[PDB]
């Protein structure tokens, strides 16, 4: 029933199948579409009051 | 310092006859130097009013010309040139901070009349304390803004 479903095998004493590993891949180095929004946002709050 | 002249006859002033003509547009700005009123001012001679009457074309061969770029509009700088800027920067406020704690531990029970009394100089907040942040802040947040653009316009 596991078997059908969930990974490993069914009493293998080697199970097999899919694995739930899980790595978070934040390699990329490009957040730079929101933090230049935030920046500018500063930029914004740094002046129009008068 | 530039001026147009013309002149006046001689027995004209003699007679009641004045120079010239009036419409109010006549008195403004041109009131004559004393130099030149020492001289034969009116006596001899009158001014006449000057103006520049720049037409099209020729503005924008100087409006938008005698100052630009292209790519310096992209340029970064980024070695220590700007980490030495900051630690000077930072390094003389502790000192105008320190001052300025000094000058309002006074708490003293007078009025601000009285401080005006004795205002003179160095008034810390304004005088100076605000300078630094504006130079800071406008340096550092253009530095990273342009980082972050060239990040993504090339690859």
């Amino acid at each position: 029933d596991y078997a059908k479903k969930r990974g490993w095998v069914l009493g293998p004493n080697n199970y097999y199948s899919f694995a739930s590993q899980q790595q978070k891949p934040e390699d990329t180095t490009i957040p730079s579409t929101e933090l230049a929004k935030q920046v500018i946002e500063y930029a914004r709050q740094l002046e129009m009051i008068v | 310092v530039i001026d147009a002249f013309r002149l006046i006859n001689a027995n004209m002033m003699v007679l009641g006859h004045e120079p010239r003509q009036t419409t109010s547009n006549l008195g403004h700005l041109n009131k004559p130097s004393i130099q030149a009123l020492i001289h034969g001012l009116n006596r001899h001679y009158y001014s006449i009013t000057i103006n520049y009457r720049k037409n099209e074309l020729e503005q924008k061969m100087l409006l938008n010309l005698h100052k630009k770029s292209w790519m310096e509009g992209l340029t970064l700088q980024d070695y220590s040139e700007h980490c030495k800027h900051n630690e000077s920067v930072v390094k003389e406020m502790l000192e105008l901070a320190k001052n300025y704690n000094k000058a309002v531990e006074e708490e003293d029970k007078m009025t601000p009349e009285q401080l005006a009394i004795k205002n003179v100089g160095k008034q810390d907040p304004k005088r100076h304390l605000e300078e630094h942040v504006d130079v800071l802040m406008t340096s550092n947040i253009v530095q990273c803004l342009a980082a972050m653009l060239d990040t993504v316009v090339f690859k």
